[PDB]
């Protein structure tokens, strides 16, 4: 019937699925039909308004996420599509679904945990990335302990799911600049301790993507304090220098981008300057020959700049 | 090799 009726029926069928065969087959068919009916409402401006209000009030939005594993293949995608549409609802300047989730945070924790269930992981990723577009929801996820679960997810043996988790992880770290910069600063030690492990991943993809994201993070103006701290640690310089000799050409190239940051720094700590001086002639020679086959031009100009930087390295006043 |  109306939005309220569809919401009531869907809530009842969901209840049956949680409780088979005859009864289960009917409830699954009824769930599928109601989800399709809800989509038809989305595509009466007040009908949509009514559906949203009923969705918040009844707790059905939350139930659809909690029970996603129980829903059929196409039905799971319909939940994602409905959720993604309702999430963007606006009333004047307000986004009611975002305010709603801020007081219903378990929706986010359940979606995150969903990465651990093969049959719902990608749909959870889709909904999570839509949530992440809203700074308050990105914040809840980023400050949560569950954020560290991404370090496990991107190292998962099922590479497609690991790649999807990485896209979510990257979005969280790069979309809201001030928010990400404040997070990285406040949890610097734990975050980089975990990230350092990604740079040794056996999944060549996770490793390459992790090195590329590190470069992007260090170069954003909002992350200046984090960058300054990262390029002050001998162990980080060591790792980047060793990656310049990685068996993978792409890895070496991504490592070169971070390496440049360490060298361009006008105020190096002594442990950093000492490593560069200890390898000065070797670095000059190495850079003069580094992937000289590669015509990038921006790359060639960077090598010219780094060779001069290394040649000009000097100990300051004691 | 590099020397650290």
């Amino acid at each position: 019937k109306s939005p309220a009726d569809i919401v009531k029926n869907l809530k009842e069928s969901m209840a049956v699925l949680e409780k088979s065969d005859k009864k289960a087959e009917k409830a699954t068919e009824e769930v599928s039909k109601n989800l399709v009916a809800m989509k038809e409402i989305l595509y009466q401006t007040e009908a949509v308004a009514q559906l949203a209000q009923e969705l918040y009030n009844s707790g059905l939005l939350s139930t659809l996420v909690a029970d996603l594993q129980l829903i059929d293949f196409e039905g799971k995608k319909d939940v994602a599509q409905i959720f993604n549409n309702i999430l963007r609802r606006q009333i004047g300047t307000r986004t009611p679904t975002v305010e709603y989730i801020c007081t219903q945070q378990n929706i986010l924790f359940m979606l995150l945990k969903g990465y651990e269930s093969p049959e719902i992981a990608l749909n959870c990723g889709i909904m999570l990335r839509e949530c992440i577009r809203h700074e308050p929801l990105a914040k809840i996820i980023l400050w949560s302990e569950q954020f560290y679960d991404f370090f496990r997810y991107v190292e998962m043996s099922t590479f497609d799911i690991a790649s999807d988790a990485f896209a979510t992880f990257k979005d969280l770290l790069t979309r809201h600049k001030l928010l990400s910069a404040e997070f990285l600063e406040q949890h610097y030690d734990r975050f980089f301790s975990e990230y350092e492990k990604l740079l040794h991943s056996e999944n060549y993809v996770t490793k390459r993507q992790s090195l590329k994201l590190l470069g992007e993070l260090l170069l954003d103006r909002h992350n200046f304090t984090i960058m300054t701290k990262y390029i002050s640690k001998p162990e980080n310089l060591k790792l980047m220098m060793n990656l310049l000799r990685d068996k993978s050409r792409n890895i070496q190239f991504e490592a070169f981008h971070v390496f440049k940051v360490f060298v361009a720094n006008p105020n190096k700590t002594q442990p950093i300057l000492d490593i560069l001086l200890k390898n000065q002639a070797k670095l000059i020679e190495f850079l003069s020959k580094f992937q000289n086959d590669r015509e990038d031009e921006q790359f060639n100009d960077e090598k010219t700049y780094l060779v001069k930087q290394i040649r000009d390295l000097k100990r300051p006043a004691q | 090799d590099w020397e650290f």
